[PDB]
DNA sequence: ACATGCACAGGATGTATATATCTGACACGTGCCTGGAGACTAGGGAGTAATCCCCTTGGCGGTTAAAACGCGGGGGACAGCGCGTACGTGCGTTTAAGCGGTGCTAGAGCTGTCTACGACCAATTGAGCGGCCTCGGCACCGGGATTCTCCAGGGCGGCCGCGTATAGGGTC
DNA sequence: GACCCTATACGCGGCCGCCCTGGAGAATCCCGGTGCCGAGGCCGCTCAATTGGTCGTAGACAGCTCTAGCACCGCTTAAACGCACGTACGCGCTGTCCCCCGCGTTTTAACCGCCAAGGGGATTACTCCCTAGTCTCCAGGCACGTGTCAGATATATACATCCTGTGCATGT
């Protein structure tokens, strides 16, 4: 005389992660929100010249470039992690990737 | 005598203001298996849909009809029958041996919301209903195999089970399938751990009979 | 309300020549414009440097050919050289 | 604090498209720094171009030129 | 005169030989531009465009689409070794990436 | 017969004697300095050249050279190079 | 007429404004070269040369040599941050490397 | 003519030492010979292209310098 | 019977070769290698001495930079030894093949 | 005589597909007008020939540094295990992005005018380049002085075994 | 109730890990000669920079239009955020064993120096044809407009398997 729902086993850790990997490697959308990225862009630009204006295509181009940069960087840092016999990427992996690339 | 009558349905039936999320055939995942493979999208192969609890689609899967990963829509339930249990009601026993990992069945019922679920539980308390078939598929959606369901609703809880519930995504929506966790020879009654049943009530005793039985449902 | 030159019509002509029943999106056409301008600038710049290295005032087909060999990788270079030399052979005899 | 607008979910999505399964919790802040560097450089050069043309508005071509100047040619904006 | 005849036609090309000639002249690459240089360059540009467009059309057909979109250009470029090498340091807007998961991240038995 | 090959050797040596009066320089180091001056000349000249083409100009002026300095040089190098070149231009036109 | 006055002397430079002007004119950078462009560029080249040579002379002094060799230019360039950004992709013949050993390779105490 | 074997193991060890490398696996020598051969092939290909364009039968130092520069490995000290 | 411990002569050599500015490959072997690589591009080529010297300088600089990146890769994997997979990771991240 | 086992004509809705309607996305069609094309000329860049005369190639011989080879052994790579916590999965709330619509104005983008800057040319002349010579900075050698690494034996902190002191328990 | 049997931690060295120097080579520096060859300083000359003047057009400057960039507001709702939970992954520790380093001996081939020889790069002299410049003229390509034709797409009507309920055959 109790009732109460049953609960299926949650997905094993790493299954929704792989689902997301496939999903976001299938799509071409922009993965950052647009207003936050635009606010960050204007804030960064305030240091170089005040009262600047931006074309919408300027901010969209910036977002495309930055997102592509971060995706490629994450590919290289995942290679670093896997080299170190891991599957978790850590800040040291980003630092090794950027040092070998030439940025650091 | 016989179990109380229920509309033996085959696919999930929505009810109330619940709503499914069925995607178009273009946006369902496609694996890399090939129709010439040893067992395309087979159980033991490296199917990228099977690994991720995705169900292949014959009109999307590159293996075409050689895809052994359509176990939900084709309903390859191994044959089974219903037997009254000791002090739990009616369980089910299959017709053959089952090797560990064989898709045993699919849980299916009526799709209800949270407030409708608590309404049904209240109505059950009003008439001291003791058999509950709820199973939360996600927030705002619960399966209720009480009025409508299949043979799977006749599997009992056991603290040391031989089957389990796993969520797959078929045609872009979640479905729950009972899988075999150990090599079950026939004659053995099938039972999976409900894995929770206590909402706010007195924790009905668990007469499962397992060595590590928790006594109650928890 | 002013003219804006583009490679769109020529890209579309080449498209109908190889995939007669396939279209192309406006965004993809823009990407093809950028691609043609990029490759044009690469080849023209490399040929311009080639003239200056040898102290010549003229960008000729010979230097365009050598600029193609430096910039294109392998089979692309071979087929581009063959195609261009066929175009120049055909042009000079007409 | 607009760099905090590059939220954790956004960075996780960018990691997914890069094929990253597990993500250490120290990544996020680190990644923000990386982003804020890259952006700066590009925007710096973009504004430089914008100032040389005596415009108050940063044009998509300024961004494209900055990116190409940095060896990150971008197709699709001019 | 004698019925102007559009040098691209004389070369058997689709790309504009005359416009390429003018861009070479007005672009400060050398103080003289040969006669066959624009013909050669227009032929090479047309060839590379045809190569990319063929691969992209094949890719767009693999998805059962009849329009080429940036995704298909990206797929064609990354899936072809030499086109990948030519356009390695290039980013295609709205392109995405190749689907690729490392073999160690896949679930094990 | 023997043609004249130009180089920045005498100017590099003149600049060296300003900043280190009692210091010489090997022929190989002078060759490296020649390559360095030619490389930097080509970078600035090309950047200003295409910077004029972007704006649909035909004249390479001190504004083009200045902007090509800011694009190519980092930080303090850019600041000091800009100030030095501005000084040389503003003192060139008063004579 | 006036005797002569090289434009470097007018600008107060050691680098040749006239030769830089000719190189700008004969390099196909634009069809016109302003009066102040060679002056500005000669000043900037002179500044960069002076910066590198200052650091290289310091490096030569630190090695008890009174004559700059490629090793000292390399040391000056790699030890300075700005010159290292500028010349990050440049190889210097007979320059060698900075003396760097990673801390993990040193003998454990 | 196995001329790539003339880039001997001790020479590779010296190049590794100047790179800061303390201990070296014995499989590094063939890998490094392959890497070196690939790099050399690219540079010599471009240098011979420059040479043939100038109608010369002699590869000059400037051809190598131009090839390196166009591959992004600018080399000071040879012109 | 005196003998240094395994890793001190390696550090000695590291210091000796990071102090020197000289070519570490022999001359004639590298020259023959360059000629045999160039045979497959055009026959009967000549080579200015400065050409082969510039090639050697560039190749040595390339390999030294590559070994630095390889050593960083090995240290990342908590090793001290460099192995072929480290060279491969360095070259993959750089952009090479 | 009768209700058990179980069915067959009608309903009834999922099931499969024809069908009227949108919403763009391009698809031809004008309408211009600007920029290629034809035609012709002038002159300079490039091609060819001849000639010199560096500098690359090839040979020879000796010296000796360096590579090749062998071998012991030490330490690092690498496999295995255990644990504990950090990260992934999911839920319930909250927030802020995105969308749409409105409204205003900075400033991009263009035109018109005119001027003052840069190309160009001729004459002039001094700066910079090739050639040549010398003397000091550096490379090399050699012997002595530190300096650094390595390992063999002593003190210096253990816990550790063993005989031993202290007190509980059974018995007269 | 005291006396003797008996157990159990107490301390008393009892060897031990394990630093700590001390000294022996080995390597590296350091300093004085020694000589040699290249930096650097000068000379002569030539050719490129400077002076001057002319002329044309690039661009600066003013002015105008109207695009599109920004500011704001309200609603929807998806996404972000914070927390709970539980496992699987990172990381530390251990052992083992193999492979690479350090060093000695042998072998080989790089390197150095010297000498020819001839190939081919560099230079010069002509010359001739190919490109810029120009002027005229027309059509190719771009801007804008509207048709057409899809996919998509919600509407709607017939078909296929299931559901029904009282009646057909029957064992009581
Ligand atoms: N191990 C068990 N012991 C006792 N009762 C059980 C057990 N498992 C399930 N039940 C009862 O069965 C209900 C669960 C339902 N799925 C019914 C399953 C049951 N076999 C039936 O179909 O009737 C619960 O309300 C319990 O009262
Ligand atoms: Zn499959
Ligand atoms: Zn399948
Ligand atoms: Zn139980």
């Amino acid at each position: 005389a109790t009732g109460g729902v049953m609960k299926p086993h949650r997905y094993r850790p790493g299954t929704v992660a792989l689902r997301e990997i496939r999903r976001y490697q299938k799509s071409t959308e922009l993965l950052i929100r647009k207003l936050p990225f635009q606010r960050l862009v204007r804030e960064i630009a305030q240091d170089f010249k005040t009262d600047l204006r931006f074309q919408s295509s300027a901010v969209m181009a910036l977002q495309e470039a930055c997102e592509a940069y971060l995706v490629g960087l994450f590919e290289d840092t995942n290679l670093c992690a896997i080299h170190a016999k891991r599957v978790t990427i850590m800040p040291k992996d980003i630092q090794l990737a950027r040092r070998i690339r030439g940025e650091r | 005598r016989k179990p109380p009558p229920y509309k033996h349905i085959k696919v999930n039936k929505p009810y109330g203001k619940v709503q499914i999320y069925t995607a178009d055939i273009s946006e369902i995942p496609k694996c890399n298996c090939k129709p010439t493979d040893e067992n395309p999208c087979g159980f033991d192969s490296e199917c990228l849909n099977r690994m991720l609890m995705f169900e292949c689609h014959p009109q999307v899967c590159p293996a075409g009809e050689f895809c052994q990963n359509q176990c939900f829509t084709k309903r390859q339930y191994p044959e089974t029958k219903i037997i009254k249990t000791d002090g739990k009601g009616w369980g089910l026993v299959a017709k053959r041996d089952i090797r560990k990992g064989e898709f045993v069945n699919e849980y299916v019922g009526e799709l209800i919301d949270k407030e409708e679920c608590m309404a049904r539980i209240k109505h059950a308390h009003e008439n001291d209903i003791t058999h509950f078939y709820m199973l939360t598929i996600d927030k705002d959606r619960i399966i209720d195999a009480g009025p409508k369901g299949n043979y799977s609703r006749f599997m009992n809880h056991s603290c040391q089970p031989n089957c389990e519930t796993l969520k797959w995504t078929v045609n872009g929506d979640t479905r729950v399938g009972l899988f075999a966790v150990c090599d079950i020879p026939a004659g053995t009654e099938l039972t999976f751990n409900y894995n929770l049943d206590c909402l706010g009530n007195e924790k009905t005793v668990c007469r499962c009979g397992a060595s590590n039985c928790s006594g109650f449902l928890g | 309300r002013s003219r804006k030159e583009s490679y769109s019509i020529y890209v579309y002509k080449v498209l109908k020549q190889v995939h007669p029943d396939t279209g192309i999106s406006s965004k993809a056409m823009g990407i093809m414009n950028s691609f043609v301008n990029d490759i044009f600038e690469r080849i023209a710049g490399e040929a311009s440097r080639l003239a200056h290295y040898n102290k010549r005032s003229t960008i000729t087909s010979r230097e365009i050919q050598t600029a193609v060999r430096l910039l294109l990788p392998g089979e692309l270079a071979k087929h581009a050289v063959s195609e261009g030399t066929k175009a120049v052979t055909k042009y000079t005899s007409a | 604090d607009n760099i905090q607008g590059i939220t954790k979910p956004a960075i996780r999505r960018l990691a997914r498209r890069g094929g990253v399964k597990r993500i250490s919790g120290l990544i996020y802040e680190e990644t923000r720094g990386v982003l804020k560097v890259f952006l700066e450089n590009v925007i710096r050069d973009a504004v430089t171009y914008t100032e040389h043309a005596k415009r108050k508005t940063v044009t998509a071509m300024d961004v494209v030129y900055a990116l190409k100047r940095q060896g990150r040619t971008l197709y699709g904006f001019g | 005169r004698a019925k102007a005849k559009t040098r691209s036609s004389r070369a058997g090309l689709q790309f504009p030989v005359g416009r390429v000639h003018r861009l070479l002249r007005k672009g400060n690459y050398a103080e003289r531009v040969g006669a066959g240089a624009p013909v050669y360059l227009a032929a090479v540009l047309e060839y590379l465009t045809a190569e990319i467009l063929e691969l992209a059309g094949n890719a767009a057909r693999d998805n059962k689409k009849t329009r080429i979109i940036p995704r298909h250009l990206q797929l064609a470029i990354r899936n072809d070794e030499e086109l990948n090498k030519l356009l390695g340091k290039v980013t295609i807007a709205q392109g995405g990436v190749l689907p690729n998961i490392q073999a160690v991240l896949l679930p094990k038995k």
